[PDB]
């Protein structure tokens, strides 16, 4: 529901 | 049963911009190799294992002397 981006956590 | 830390995989290299910290690429290779080795030791060798203890067993010996 435009809930689905992703952000990270790797350097 | 033998292990050693070959280092940091360099996907980390940019945890920080300064580490004191040995950056090494991740292994190209597969993960589990199996070799057959052919070892030789000698009965001397079985000698001087049983009359002492020996490398990193013996750390005191650094001090030399006795």
């Amino acid at each position: 529901t435009n809930i689905e981006s992703a952000p990270s956590l790797a350097p | 049963g033998a292990c050693k830390r070959v280092g940091r995989s360099d996907a980390y290299a940019t945890e920080f911009d300064l580490e004191a910290e040995e950056y090494v690429p991740i292994p190209k290779g597969e993960v589990h190799k199996k070799k057959e080795i052919v070892q030789d030791v000698t009965l001397h060798d079985l000698d001087v294992a049983n009359a002492r203890p020996q490398g990193g067993q013996d750390i005191i010996s650094m001090m030399g002397q006795l």
